[PDB]
């Protein structure tokens, strides 16, 4: 559920609290090294935007690379 | 799952939700309408420009802010069911009327429910709250066998 | 502006009415040879008309007696 | 004096009392209004002295208002002597004159009547069993100018807000200008308060109101049944009500 | 198939369907049922007031895409086949834009400056009405739109024939709208 809120937070085309709690999943995904969370999270995002759109937050120069495995 | 004949109630409940989760306004709306008629009941001449005047002579802070906050809730709704009301409703209405959206500098008669003028605008909003209500209560009477028509 | 026609709609629902015996049309013509008789006599028919759409009352009560006594409409 | 103001007012009782209709239907108001205005528009008693000194002063001040809009209001009579149609229907200039009178008082005293008989009002100045209180506060709110504001109008529906049968009356004088004047003042000290502090606000602005002071001067029994009376008032402001039991 | 002239007509031939009648339309249900009656003068009266006892349009009536929250039907279809029809109306409609936009300013009641951006907000406004209804992916529900499209490509080899197609290619009515609803539906 945490993730579910994190990919519509990030689905949207602008608050700090709610860029605080990204941070915080940022580093839960990276401390943690339980992949398949973050295999969550582009499934999600997939689901509401589309497979073009992480396919663009792949790409360099993105603020979200963080969502995608290693 | 052939809700209609299975799940009457639901079926229209859920047709009409968008709307109905509206009627909740209905006590607020009445009671600004009533309280508006109680001002200008018994007078002639109307030389109010909009609401903004309307409100900044009734500029008290208790008053002034509780008359906006009505006069929002009533616009809100206005703007939402506009396009619904242009079609249905039993109270026929000039395009212009339902064009546009509505502000504070919209004109003042549009919130007195007269039968004639902008007025009619306040009289179909609650008259088409009201059907929503009695139609959705007609289906469970009809699913009730009984006359509990109170 | 007072729309007349509607008062005489409510009290004809309210009450009877009929028309005036050419006897009490004559003798009024006869003792009304004056305009200002004329206006205040009409003035009285006016208020009753008024309170008779209201409340209403005995087509059969006279007209003088209803004046009087209920609207005390003395003076 | 110039004229005779109290005749003037008896003879457009019964003009004024004509242009008023009701919500409720209520057939038989207008000629118990006759009545109650032909009995109360006195110098017997104090009551009724007062009631009709107010009448006067409130008739002024419309007066007065509908003047300041108009040029040259001294000129009336000249204007009145330019008007054949007047004259003739008048005969003599003198009853030219008290007809025109006539004709500008009828109006707002119509009016007038609307806001103080809303309900049953005026039976609490007429029936005897009604407590000195009553008839008290009765007067005080008709004489105040900005409690009861009665702005002025340039067919005259009267505002019944019960459902109240025929002949009787609100428990207490003018309820719904008090239940009225009690919510606009919550308002104010709801927003110039947190939900904390309200009360003893809105009771501290009340007390010194002049229906407060007013009020406050009422000690023992009075004020009991006084309390009592509005209850009922309110209630049937508030809720429909099937019943007495209820 | 003729059950796509219309469509056709708004595409490569908007100019026709000028007075036509589009699904992207409600109707007035008040003409349609034959509570408040009415003087004869024209004010309402459940007399009062004075003392003595078609609503529906052409072209494209639906206004800012933005207020596309809920996708509504008083014609007894399911809400998500009205859905996709005015999604295929909408798009020939884009078709016809491209051939001439003037003919769909003419048609778009209020009028707009951009029809191509126009017709593209609603068609997003549609296809996010889809996911929420259906409930599958964004690219799931574009694949829901390209199977419909070739349903109906395909269902005309053998809708060609034995038909009861009681529609005029221009939709000069509201029957005749009503009638394409539902074979379309159908
Ligand atoms: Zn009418």
């Amino acid at each position: 559920l945490c993730l579910d809120r994190a990919a519509d937070f990030l689905s949207e085309p602008m608050a700090k609290e709610k860029q605080c709690y990204l941070q915080q999943v940022k580093q839960f995904c990276i401390r943690v090294e339980n992949d398949w969370h973050r295999v969550y999270l582009v499934r999600k995002l997939s689901s509401q935007r589309g497979m073009e759109f992480v396919q663009g937050l792949s790409k360099p120069g993105r603020p979200h690379q963080w969502v995608f495995p290693k | 799952k052939n809700g209609k004949e299975r799940v009457p109630i639901l079926w229209h409940f859920l047709q009409k939700e968008a709307e109905l989760r509206l009627v909740k306004f209905l006590p607020e709306i009445l009671a600004l309408q009533r309280d508006l008629v109680k001002q200008f009941q018994n007078v002639q001449q109307v030389e109010y420009s909009s609401i903004r005047g309307f409100l900044s002579k009734h500029s008290s802070d208790g008053l002034r802010q509780l008359l906006h906050n009505r006069i929002t809730v009533f616009l809100s709704t206005w703007n939402k069911l506009r396009r619904s009301l242009e079609t249905n409703g039993e109270i026929n209405l000039p395009k212009d009327y339902c064009s546009t959206d509505l502000d504070l500098d919209t004109e003042f008669e549009i919130l007195l429910p007269r039968r004639r003028g902008l007025g009619l605008c306040a009289t179909a909003l609650v008259s088409y709250l009201i059907r929503l209500h009695n139609e959705i209560v007609y289906a469970v009477e009809k699913l009730s066998k009984e006359n509990n028509s109170y | 502006d007072w729309n007349y026609e509607h008062l005489f709609m409510d009290i004809k629902n309210k009450m009877a009415q009929d028309s005036l015996p050419s006897s009490v049309i004559s003798a009024i013509s006869g003792q009304l040879q004056s305009y200002s008789d004329a206006c205040e006599v009409l003035s009285v028919v006016e208020v009753t008309l008024g309170f008779l759409s209201t409340a209403g009352g005995d087509p059969n009560m006279q007209l003088n007696v209803y004046t009087q006594d209920i609207l005390q409409m003395g003076d | 004096s110039i004229l005779d103001t109290t005749r003037l007012l008896r003879s457009c009782v019964q003009s004024a009392v004509g242009m008023l209709r009701d919500q409720n239907e209520s057939c038989t108001r207008n000629m118990r209004r006759v009545v109650l205005l032909l009995g109360l528009l006195n110098e017997d008693d104090a009551c009724h002295a007062s009631f009709l000194r107010v009448s006067k002063m409130r008739l002024s001040v419309f007066l007065k208002k509908q003047e300041e809009s108009q040029f040259h209001p001294l000129e009336w009579l000249a204007r009145e002597a330019c008007n054949q149609d007047a004259l003739q229907e008048a005969g003599t200039f003198r009853h030219t004159l008290w007809k025109r009178v006539q004709g500008a008082v009828t109006p707002l005293l119509a009016s007038m009547i609307s806001f103080i008989d809303r309900d049953g009002n005026l039976e609490l100045l007429t029936r005897p069993d009604t407590p000195p209180w009553a008839r008290d506060l009765w007067m005080f709110i008709f004489s105040d100018t900005m409690l009861l504001n009665i702005p002025l109008v340039m067919y005259i529906v009267v505002q019944n807000h019960m459902n109240l049968s025929e002949n009787a009356s609100n428990n207490v004088p003018f309820s719904w200008k008090i239940k009225d004047y009690l919510e606009e003042l919550w308002v104010q000290a709801q927003y110039i308060t947190d939900a904390e502090g309200l009360p003893k606000k809105f009771v501290d602005i009340f007390q010194q109101t002049p229906l407060g002071r007013f009020l406050a001067q009422l000690h023992g029994e009075p004020q009991q049944e006084l309390l009592q009376c509005y209850l009922k008032d309110f209630i049937l402001l508030t809720m429909r009500v099937s019943t007495e039991e209820e | 198939n003729e059950l796509l002239e219309p469509l056709k007509n708004l595409a490569f031939s908007p100019a026709t369907m000028a007075h036509a009648f589009l699904p992207t339309m409600p109707e007035d249900l008040l003409a349609q049922a034959r509570h408040w009656y009415t003087c004869p003068n024209g004010h309402p009266c459940s007399c009062i007031d004075c003392h003595a006892p078609d609503r529906t349009q052409t072209g494209h009536v639906l206004g800012n895409p933005q207020r596309r929250d809920v996708v509504t039907c008083d014609r007894g279809l399911p809400p998500v086949v009205f859905l996709l029809i005015r999604l295929l109306t909408h798009l020939a409609l884009l078709l016809g834009a491209s051939q001439s936009s003037q003919a769909l300013i003419n048609i778009i009641k209020p009028p707009v400056r951009d029809p191509k951006g126009f017709l593209q907000q609603h068609i997003l406004k549609d296809l996010e009405q889809l996911a929420k209804m259906l409930g599958h992916s964004a690219d799931e529900t574009i694949g829901v739109v390209h199977l419909v499209l070739r349903r109906l490509l395909q269902e005309q080899h053998q809708l060609s024939s034995r038909r009861l197609l009681n529609f005029d290619t221009e939709l000069s009515t509201k029957e005749m709208r009503n009638n394409w609803e539902k074979e379309i539906a159908a």
